[PDB]
């Protein structure tokens, strides 16, 4: 996990060179428990990571800043890349082609406050199903 | 008084200078009206006192019949203008007369309590049940006429 | 347990301090409320077990 | 001039038994009596009951006699052995109501002044209603509406009469008319409530549609008066579950952690008891 | 020191004064009932009674 | 823990154990000070009349102290840096890059940004020391790591703070928990039956 | 005839209800409280009005259709909605 | 079926109760009881209360009919009123007298109970002092002391007043007893003060004239109270008499109360510094 | 309706009255009264069999002597 | 109680006495009290058994009649009370949390039930079950049903 450690942190900045050469050291590992291609492809998906993770920090960030951040040093590319992220609904930055608006979020709504009961009102089904086992499992002698 | 005292009448005292004003100039005696308002000094001093009076009753009868009124509005029904007129509105709001809150920038008011979502379904559900007493009441009513009118 | 709280309606039971128990299933008691109250025993409990 | 009744249930059966032992040889279906007890902040009660025979004819409906001797002799026997029940109303069965109703409350009067009628089903048990309430108001029609009789309902409730609870609960003992195993009894309450709800708005719209064709006389002047607010009381606004969008939708979900989630997790550690305690006793029986 | 409800906003150059309501407090008293009756229990008993 | 045992201003020694009792002191501002932020902490340790007076025996302490509780940022950043080099020089150092002077900014912008909704980057720059750029990659570095609920318009140049109501906060925490607890009873759920 | 389906009594709604100018939206709506025809709220940044009556009058009976209609609607979606809720509780009343 | 007839027989009304003290739980499904009029009798404990709130001496619910155990009451003081909570409540606090010391440090010894150090009567090896009488005419005011000092260190304070206590509640003085003993457990912070013992509560030297014997098996449950008490928390007893010779032997032998404390007449100095004081 | 006094005042609900001569009850209060009008330590009425508050009364002294 | 007996006269004691008749019905449920053992009367002769007269067109009368809750079950009530009683229950089932947690640090490893015999306390395993979690629970659903109902009402 030591250069698993070093991955997750050029995941987090969002570098190449320092990730590519570790892997060029210890990736024969990596290889042996199938994840390489997994492996490169995060090495450039570094970038959609990072991506994903300051959309979350910036309300309205410049796509020149974004690039900038994350090493595209190209406006369209930094596009591109919003656009992809947004087809891709991992985020909700959108595209304003003047200069790269991007939406807030809103106060909470009808459903904001039910997708938890929603969600974890399977409560009284695991309630049920340890109770039948209990019948199932409740032999006297 | 049948005029100024009830029913939450726009009193624009410009309008009642002439309206209702006539006892400063003459009336049956007019001897009262010219000791408060026919005076020059202490005279003035009434009249000022009339006119704040009724932009607190124009106020106060605005509070319970319009929720939110645009500024330009409210200072022209107050004879005033945006700085007297939330000047008063302060004086107001101050004693506690009136339950105001207003947007400076904006310049927009407005006069209802943000309702507590509990108390919110509470009335909603105190509807549901008078509702539902009209629905017996009338159910009681509707097949009692029924049996009259086909008693023949 | 409704058994029990219509047996205290009459009380339930009535607190004793036994003093004297005599040979034909008597026992004198004292009630706090009384005083003695000569009575028989009971059925589960011998004259000796008093 | 009273407010309101309100009905106990101690006369409902007395007055369907008093039906069925005068109905054996007085099949005039027309059981005629008068209902006592008491009218205190205005709310009047009945406390007790009589019946007498009763005959009837269609002619004018005008045909009738009563044992007034006798009633009377009741009504002052009653009044001895209990001095604060007195003649509240009087009381006809068949609620096809007739012609002779008003001389019976001009005769019967005299005992009450705010003399009223109470109609009780023997026979018909409709929705509900054991009885209806009666009150004599013949002072005009309406502001611009010629001379009736109009015998309008005031409203009744079904009281409660104390130390009767007992009984009720002995005689029947089989249905359990109580609250008890509350989730099935509640999801019957709001299954009849919805079986009365739609019952009684069939029944105005039903009325509402005969008033269109025109066949039954019209007493639109109330009752356009007491539905269009009805109808026009704005229940149908959802903005303000807009606004309160967390109406309770907190408590749903704080219920969903701790109610669904506590019962999950006690019936995981019962579970969870009784296999340890089975895997014990399988591995230590021998 | 929470002795006034309100949120300046500087970009605009005013402060948004908003009613907060504090009725809201079972959300919190919720939150602690959780913490309390479920961290204290599950992991120390059924840590204890590993095999079952 | 430490703090909540650790006001107690009871020396076993009037002048031992932790080298001093000024070091003593010394520890309970720094961990203190780690601990929260300005609560009716007037009320909890500058009541302290024996704090108040280490305080007039330190007087850069205090200063650094009475700069936190007053929120004056512009010697308070000078302070902080003051602090850390001070902690450096100690053996008790062990959050060398999480909890010197990070989370103490955290909390403090925390502090500065709530009550605020928009507050101009350029001015709390000013408000906040020197370095418009400087504060810029500070917040950024900071949203990123989690703490600072706001965000920045970058083409105007603004900090949209984001304060959930206290509703919609502990709503949040709740959820939280319920996922952190179906998570358990997935586990328990697990445990049975095997 | 709108039971608060149309709850936006704009100024301009207004003006073609009674072809009146704008400074006397005022003192109509004034009247129409003290009265009791409508109730509600008045704002004047949208200038809705919200509808409540309690002064009831003579509904046009020959036009009684429309009220019948919205009573037989009511009476449909919550008959639909008891059935729904049956098919969905169909496994307890069942 | 059998859901709803567990949820059908748990009705067990209780609404219309009535107040008879229970004496201890003897076992489960069974009890002893005294009611308000005496009519001590062994009743049956149900199992909808239990432990939680059945403590042994506490004034206890009984149906109306069935004297059956249905609830414990969990308030004490109120209970025949005598004075409550005189804590969370500065009416004099402490330096404020005008009496100075008189002593008041024996009465900051009795204080240092309250003032924790408990601990440390541990360890050193002291055994803190249980019971202080102060034999002192209305002078000092004999009561500024414990408005004060329960004040001074927050401790709860009760009136007591003997001339109250002996009286028709006689049977349930041994109850209030029990009860106020109780109040004082709850709050280790606590002082219990005791007025006009001197002229009715036990009086050693008249003979017992009727009701006196009532009063001395008053006394004699509260030192049976005293004794159960037996140093279990840090709350403090404090009587205030003008004359202790008149008092029971019982309460003045040490071992139950040792501390005599004399406040004597305003000395003439003393005496000008109270007027300084109060004017 | 027999005389005692709000021994305590418990809750909204249920309330302690005691009587004049002994026993204490756990007792409902009047519908037409309310706590205000009740009150803790002054005397009211309790229904002689069903044990309930029906009325609240004043109260007085009289040292009668030397007047 | 409704207790119904016969005076006798001294001949019936002197012949083969208790006066109940070679029959299987009077002995059930026949349970005289002691009082009425040691008066004459419930003793003398027998104790009668009592009907109720529950014939139907009566019966069945009283039943749909009397205990009339019709248009009764439409109530609505989601808050009227119950923001203050939810926190009541959080305050409750805290409580409930406290209770709980001190059963799972006494689980001795001495079959617990040992333990608990001698130990009740009483607590959200024991005594407050999950009845009483189960009665919150229906209590909040049964307002979120009739609200969201009259929602859909709402149309
Ligand atoms: N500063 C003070 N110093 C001494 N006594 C005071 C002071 N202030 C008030 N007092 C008086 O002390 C009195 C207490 O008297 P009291 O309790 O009746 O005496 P005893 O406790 O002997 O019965 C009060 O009546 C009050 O007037």
């Amino acid at each position: 996990l030591m250069p698993y450690f070093l991955l997750t942190q050029a995941v987090r900045t969002g570098n190449l060179a320092k990730f590519n050469q570790v892997l060029d050291q210890f990736g024969e590992k990596f290889q042996a428990d199938g994840t390489y291609t997994l492996i490169i492809r995060l090495r450039h998906n570094v970038i959609k990571t990072g991506v994903r993770m300051i959309s979350l920090s910036y309300s309205r960030i410049s796509l020149a800043d974004i690039a900038q951040k994350l090493q595209l040093d190209s406006p369209e590319d930094a596009e591109f890349i919003v656009a992809k992220a947004i087809r891709d609904g991992v985020i909700e930055a959108s595209i304003n082609h003047e200069k790269g608006y991007v939406q807030s979020k809103e106060m909470i709504d009808i459903y904001s406050t039910r997708e938890p009961q929603l969600a974890f009102h399977q409560r009284i089904s695991f309630c049920l199903d340890i109770h039948n086992m209990s019948v199932k499992a409740m032999r006297f002698p | 008084l049948l005029k100024l005292f009830t029913t939450m009448e726009l009193m624009r005292w410009s309008t009642l200078v002439e309206d209702y004003g006539m006892e400063l100039r003459k009336g049956s005696l007019e001897s009262p009206a010219t000791d408060v308002f026919g005076s020059t000094e202490e005279g003035e001093k009434r009249w000022k006192d009339l006119k704040n009076r009724v932009v607190e009753h124009n106020i106060r009868i605005m509070a319970k019949y319009y929720t939110r009124i645009t500024m330009k509005r409210m200072a022209q029904l107050l004879d005033l203008s945006v700085d007297e007129s939330e000047a008063f509105l302060s004086n107001l709001v101050v004693n506690k007369t009136i339950f105001a809150k207003v947007d400076r920038l904006a310049g927009i008011i407005n006069f209802q309590r943000p309702k507590d979502p509990n108390n919110l379904l509470n009335d909603w559900s105190q509807k549901l049940n008078s509702l539902m007493s009209l629905v017996n009441k009338t159910t009681h009513l509707i097949a009692k006429e029924e049996m009259i009118h086909n008693l023949q | 347990l409704r058994e029990e709280l219509q047996l205290l309606q009459e009380q339930g039971s009535y607190v004793g301090e036994v003093v004297r128990a005599m040979d034909k299933k008597k026992v004198l008691v004292k009630v706090h409320p009384e005083g003695k109250f000569v009575v028989d025993v009971d059925k589960n409990i011998d004259i000796n077990d008093v | 001039a009273v407010q309101k009744v309100v009905v106990h249930p101690l006369v409902l059966l007395s007055v369907v038994d008093h039906f069925n032992r005068i109905g054996k040889v007085g099949n005039q279906k027309r059981v005629v009596g008068v209902l006592l007890g008491s009218w205190q902040k205005k709310v009047l009660d009945v406390s007790n009951s009589f019946a007498v025979p009763f005959d009837e004819d269609d002619k004018d409906d005008s045909v009738w006699f009563l044992d007034h001797d006798y009633l009377e002799n009741m009504y002052g026997m009653f009044k001895k052995v209990n001095a604060r029940e007195r003649i509240v109303g009087w009381y006809h069965t068949g609620p096809k109501l007739h012609k002779n109703d008003i001389a019976i409350n001009e005769l019967m009067k005299r005992y009450c002044p705010n003399s009223v009628l109470v109609i009780i089903d023997v026979k018909p048990k409709d929705l509900g209603l054991p009885t209806e309430a009666y009150i004599s108001v013949e002072e005009v029609h309406d502001d611009g509406t010629p001379t009736s009789k109009t015998f309008e309902h005031v409203t009744s409730e079904i009281g409660a009469e104390e130390a009767e609870e007992v009984g009720v609960e002995h005689l029947l003992r089989d249905i359990k008319d109580t609250t008890v195993g509350t989730l099935s009894q509640r999801i019957t309450n709001q299954v009849h409530g919805l079986k009365g709800l739609n019952s009684k708005l069939l029944d105005i719209r039903s009325y509402l549609e005969k008033v269109a064709t025109g066949k039954l006389p019209i007493n639109h002047q109330i009752i356009y008066q007491l539905q269009d607010v009805f109808n026009l009381l704005p229940d149908v606004s959802l903005q303000e579950f807009v606004k309160a969008f967390y109406l309770k939708t907190n408590d749903q979900m704080v219920v969903v952690y701790l109610a669904s989630l506590i019962r999950s997790v006690v019936a995981l550690h019962n579970l969870i008891n009784n296999k340890i305690a089975n895997r014990d006793a399988e591995k230590k029986e021998g | 020191d929470k002795k006034f409800h309100g949120i300046l906003d500087q970009g605009e150059g005013v402060l948004i004064i908003f009613d907060e309501p504090p009725v809201d407090k079972t959300y919190e008293a919720a939150l602690e009932t959780i913490q309390n009756m479920s961290k204290v229990v599950d992991s120390l008993y059924n840590k204890a009674k590993k095999l079952t | 823990q430490a703090a909540e045992l650790f006001l107690d201003t009871v020396s076993t020694f009037t002048s031992y154990e932790l080298m001093d009792y000024k070091t003593f002191v010394t520890y309970t501002v720094y961990v203190s000070m780690i601990a929260l932020e300005r609560p009716d902490l007037r009320e909890k340790v500058i009541k302290g009349a024996e704090i108040l007076e280490v305080l007039h025996s330190l007087p850069a302490v205090r200063q650094y102290l009475f700069s936190l509780y007053e929120c004056r940022y512009s010697v308070f950043f000078q302070s902080l840096a003051v602090v850390e080099q001070e902690m450096k020089k100690d053996w008790l150092f062990a959050p060398h890059y999480r909890y010197y002077v990070r989370e103490m900014r955290i909390h403090a912008y925390s502090q500065l940004l709530e009550s605020y909704r928009s507050l101009t980057l350029g001015y709390m720059a000013e408000a906040f020391g020197v370095g418009v750029e400087f504060i810029d990659q500070e917040l950024s570095r900071f949203i990123a790591a989690g703490r600072l609920h706001c965000k920045i318009d970058k083409v105007n140049e603004i900090v949209e703070t984001n304060r959930p109501d206290s509703k919609n906060w502990q709503y949040q925490e709740t959820i939280k928990k319920g996922d952190l607890l179906l998570n358990r009873v997935q586990k328990l759920s697990r445990v049975i039956n095997m | 005839t709108r039971p608060a389906n149309h709850r936006q009594l704009t100024f301009e709604e207004i003006a073609k209800s009674a072809k009146i100018t704008v400074n006397e939206v005022e003192l109509l709506v004034m009247k129409a409280l003290s009265v009791g025809l409508v109730k509600g709220s008045i704002d004047e940044v949208d200038k809705r009005v919200h509808m409540t009556w309690v002064q009831p009058r003579v509904l046009d009976l020959q036009q009684i259709k429309g009220m019948k209609d919205r009573l037989e609607f009511w009476c449909t979606d919550v008959k639909s909605m008891e059935m729904l809720v049956e098919h969905q509780a169909h496994d307890i009343l069942t | 079926e059998f859901l709803h007839a567990q949820e059908e027989v748990k009705r067990i009304q209780s609404i219309p109760l009535v107040i008879g003290q229970f004496l201890e739980a003897v076992d489960q499904n069974t009890a002893i009881v005294g009611s308000t009029t005496g009519s001590n009798y062994y009743v049956r404990i149900l199992s909808t209360i239990d432990r939680e709130l059945l403590k042994p001496n506490a004034s206890v619910a009984l149906h109306k009919h069935s004297n059956a155990l249905v609830d414990v009451l969990p308030p004490e003081a109120d209970s025949s009123i005598m004075m409550l909570t005189s804590d969370q409540k500065p009416d004099v606090m402490y330096a404020d007298i005008g009496g100075m010391d008189i002593q008041k440090q024996e009465v900051r010894e009795a204080v240092e109970l309250p003032l924790t150090h408990f601990e440390l009567y541990k360890q050193i090896g002291i055994d803190p002092p249980r019971g202080v009488l102060m034999y002192g005419p209305p002078g000092c005011g004999k009561t500024m002391l414990a408005k004060a000092v329960a004040h001074h260190t927050t401790a709860a304070f009760i009136r007591v007043v003997g001339s109250e206590f002996v009286q028709k509640y006689l049977g349930e003085g041994p109850r209030m007893v029990r009860d106020v003993f109780r109040l004082a457990k709850e709050n280790a912070p606590a002082i219990i003060f005791i007025d006009e013992i001197d002229a009715i509560a036990t009086k050693r030297f008249d003979a017992q004239t009727g009701a006196d014997r009532e009063v001395q098996r008053i006394l004699l449950e509260l030192l049976n109270q005293m004794d159960g008490f037996d140093q279990n928390v840090n709350v403090k007893v404090i009587m205030a008499t003008n004359r202790a010779d008149t008092l029971d032997p019982a309460l003045l032998r040490p071992g139950r109360l040792d501390r005599k404390i004399e406040f004597p007449l305003p000395d003439r100095r003393q005496k000008r510094l109270i007027f300084s004081t109060i004017t | 309706q027999i005389v005692g006094e709000v021994l305590k005042q418990l809750t909204e609900e249920k309330f302690i009255v005691k009587a004049t001569n002994g026993p204490r009850y756990v007792v409902g209060c009047r519908r037409q009264l309310d706590k205000s009008k009740l009150k803790p330590g002054t005397r009211v009425a309790l229904d002689m069999t069903t044990l309930t508050i029906m009325r609240y009364l004043p109260r007085e002294v009289d040292p009668l002597v030397y007047n | 109680v409704i207790d119904a007996f016969r005076l006798i006269n001294a001949n019936m004691m002197v012949l083969g006495h208790e006066p109940r008749q070679t029959t299987s019905n009077l002995g059930h449920l026949n349970k005289p009290s002691i009082q009425a053992l040691i008066h004459g009367l419930n003793r003398h002769y027998y104790s009668i058994t009592i009907n109720y007269r529950k014939n139907e067109l009566e019966q069945k009368m009283l039943l749909n009649l009397h205990k009339k809750s019709w248009m009764e079950g439409l109530t609505l009530q989601d808050y009227s009370e119950h923001c203050k009683h939810n926190e009541s229950v959080v305050k409750e089932m805290l409580e409930l949390a406290k209770n709980y947690n001190k059963a799972v640090e006494e689980e001795d490893k001495m079959t617990p039930e040992q333990l608990a015999i001698k130990n009740v306390g009483k607590q959200d395993p024991k005594r407050h079950l999950e009845e009483h979690v189960d009665v919150l629970m229906t209590s909040n659903i049964v307002q979120c049903l009739a609200a969201m109902l009259d929602t859909v009402v709402f149309k």
